[PDB]
């Protein structure tokens, strides 16, 4: 209860999923922050892999991009600056995270490579950061490859910090649910119906959360979309409510950015 | 005789930064430095990027003025 | 390889201004601002911030082509009205709103 | 691919870094990449016209021998992967090298 | 040239010269390869 | 050869999900569809990333290595 602006009702939330209902906003709002949740937020990802020995049968380029594909923590990525800003040469311990991986090959059988083998040799300052994500009951984490007896994997890796912008890689939303007004209220789109239109399309499971089902009614002109049902999927580097907060601070600080250079563009301008 | 020629680089600063890559061509202040994992060449200023050895070590800036070698 | 680097379309160049107004002849007290790195996501919402103002006779936006990141925006006020004016209303309403959300979302996350 | 074809009996091309010293109507592509037995090990990043076999072959002013060096395709580039030396049927040497891209 | 050759099916660091002959001298195969380069092999995730 | 890291279309992280699946495929004797529901897969993009994924590393490492 803030004020007359946007308004949400959370109905249901776990670790890896929250479910909310957004209010008294504007559609442009609502697909802007969706817009910026999806490929705004900064993470931390590897991005540079040096390869000492790899005797596996799969190509380096292969590990590389399976390796950079590997979800990282970003609990604390705002301690973390950017490679470009960073007054260094390559890496430093305040704008990258070191990762050392180290596989061989004993046991006859095949000896798998997971996620969890990977062991951070930087020093992390305190910060929550590097830190592969493990969530499976068994605890082993992504598998990477699989080599059997005399086969050794052995490269560095260097975490660093981007958006989902740049690559794909560095997206911290899996799949974001977008829908609003579920009857045809608003007639903001027209049906395919070969013999009705209600029978061959099912209804949404937003039908009953509120939105009561329109009657005979004459057409309302002057509604406006204004209540969003919105279920936000993290991959699990970020939690839910984490991101959107993160989301809503990224989008502020581009529209104050925007003004900021509006004010030094009118002060150079006199 | 240039002493920035088939030395492998590593490129600070602008967008590039951490590409490894070996110098091919240089035409003055500009030099044309090739990417391991990129296939493209780019051109920088060979008083920015480091130099670094052949088979691997430690980095230095453009001081190899002074000592015509490696490393 | 002709493919233009990722960063190229959210990272400003060096010689370039984020910014960049010229006055409109075709109709009076209107101008046209070129943003750049923007892909919709802030043209949308100045669009529709400016359509809610009552002073601002027309407000429209565009992307002339999906390979640069960068979108003209038109802003035609009434007589007496700065558009420049009418965007930082509508920059600092932005502003607000979604300190406003962000408060409600942590408030309702909280419990 | 290539071979150690042999001319006549002394006539005989030989694996090795060409120099310039002593080798004439040379290519223009780069020699650092290659090793003393004139092949360039695996792992190593290669582009444009960068020579990967290194042969010579004799003339016969000096200059007796003449490069004979097969560089990389001018529109191809990648990471050398596996390098294979052997014999053929009647005694000479055989190489293959192998050159790895990924193609997004 | 010197550790760097290996044998097929033997895994052997074997190293050859300007004179040797092409063959193992565990199992006498006449295929040989080059083990690895010695240089920096950096590749980028992106 | 080896199972995607993650889901192309969405980009839901799916690299865990192998093991598991094989395990519910060998010992519960459950058909594909349960156990999809069972590993947390919902939308069939997610679910098409391992329901069709062909283990060909198996074959490569079947070759004696060096
Ligand atoms: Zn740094
Ligand atoms: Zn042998
Ligand atoms: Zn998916």
């Amino acid at each position: 209860m803030s004020e007359e602006g946007p308004q949400v009702k959370i109905r249901e939330a776990s670790k890896d999923n929250v479910d909310f209902i957004l209010s008294n906003v504007d559609l442009a709002m609502a697909n802007s922050l969706r817009r910026v949740m999806i490929a705004e937020i900064p993470t931390l990802a590897i991005d540079s892999v040096e390869v000492e020995t790899n005797t596996t049968v799969l190509a380096d380029e292969f590990i590389a991009h399976r390796l950079g594909l590997i979800p990282l923590q970003s609990m604390d990525i705002e301690q973390l600056e950017y490679s470009r800003d960073c007054f260094c040469e390559d890496h430093c311990d305040k704008c990258s995270v070191v990762l050392t991986l180290q596989a061989f090959g004993e046991s006859e059988s095949t000896t798998n490579v997971y996620s969890k083998d990977l062991v951070i040799v930087s020093n992390l300052m305190g910060r929550n950061i590097g830190h592969p994500i493990i969530q499976d009951k068994e605890g082993n984490g992504v598998l990477i490859c699989k080599l059997r007896k005399g086969q050794e994997l052995k490269l560095t890796c260097v975490a660093k910090k981007g958006i989902a912008k740049e690559h794909a890689k560095w997206g911290p939303a899996a799949a974001i649910e977008f829908e609003y007004d579920p009857w045809n209220k608003l007639k903001h789109t027209d049906y395919w119906y070969e013999q009705d239109s209600a029978k061959e399309w099912p209804q949404s499971k937003n039908c009953e959360y509120e939105d009561p089902p329109n009657e005979g009614d004459p057409f309302d002109y002057k509604a406006q979309a204004d209540t969003f049902y919105m279920n936000v999927e993290s991959v699990g580097s970020i939690p839910v409510d984490q991101v959107v907060v993160r989301g809503i601070d990224t989008l502020q600080k581009k529209v104050a950015s925007i003004l900021l250079a509006l004010t030094q563009m009118d002060q150079d301008k006199v | 005789r240039e002493v920035a020629l088939g030395k492998t680089v590593r490129i600070r600063s602008a967008g590039y930064k951490g590409q490894l890559g070996i110098v091919k061509d240089v035409n003055g202040d500009k030099a044309t430095v090739e990417l391991h994992s990129k296939n493209k060449h780019i051109t920088i200023d060979k008083h920015k990027l480091t130099y670094y050895n052949r088979e691997g070590g430690e980095g230095i800036t453009y001081d190899e003025l002074v000592n015509r070698r490696g490393r | 390889m002709n493919a233009p680097d990722r960063f190229e379309l959210f990272l400003l160049g060096e010689g370039e201004s984020k910014l960049k107004i010229d006055p409109d002849t075709k109709a009076p007290n209107a101008v046209v601002i070129t943003f750049e790195k923007e892909d919709h996501t802030l043209g949308n919402l100045i669009r529709a911030e400016l359509l809610n103002d009552r002073k601002v006779l027309f407000a429209a936006y565009k992307v002339e082509h999906p390979f640069f990141a960068r979108f003209k925006l038109r802003i035609q006020t009434t007589e007496g009205y700065d558009p420049k004016d009418a965007l930082k209303n509508a920059c600092n309403s932005i502003i607000n709103k979604l300190g406003a959300l962000k408060t409600n979302f942590e408030t309702e996350w909280n419990l | 691919m290539d071979q150690e074809k042999k001319y006549g009996m002394s006539i005989t091309e030989t694996f090795e870094k060409p120099q310039r010293t002593n080798t004439l109507r040379m290519k223009h592509g780069t020699y650092d990449k290659l090793d003393d037995d004139g092949l360039i090990a695996p792992g190593v990043r290669v582009s444009g016209e960068d020579v990967i076999i290194g042969k010579t072959t004799p003339i016969s002013a000096y200059h007796s021998k003449r490069d004979a060096s097969t560089p990389l395709r001018s529109t191809e580039n990648g990471i050398v992967d596996q390098v294979l030396v052997t014999t053929n049927q009647d005694g000479l040497k055989f190489v293959k090298v192998r050159v790895r891209t990924t193609k997004i | 040239a010197t550790l760097k050759y290996i044998c097929a099916e033997c895994s052997s660091k074997l190293s050859l010269s300007r004179t040797d002959a092409v063959r193992c001298k565990d199992c006498g195969h006449r295929i040989l390869l080059k083990a690895r380069t010695k240089r920096l092999v950096q590749f980028e995730a992106r | 050869m080896i199972v995607p890291v993650r889901c192309f279309s969405c980009g839901k992280v799916v690299g865990d999900k192998w093991e598991s699946y094989l395990n519910l495929l060998q010992e519960d004797e459950l058909d594909e569809g349960t156990a999809l529901s069972r590993l947390g897969l919902k939308r069939y993009c997610c679910r098409r990333m391992i329901l069709t994924h062909v283990d060909l590393i198996e074959k490569f490492l079947r070759y004696n290595p060096l």
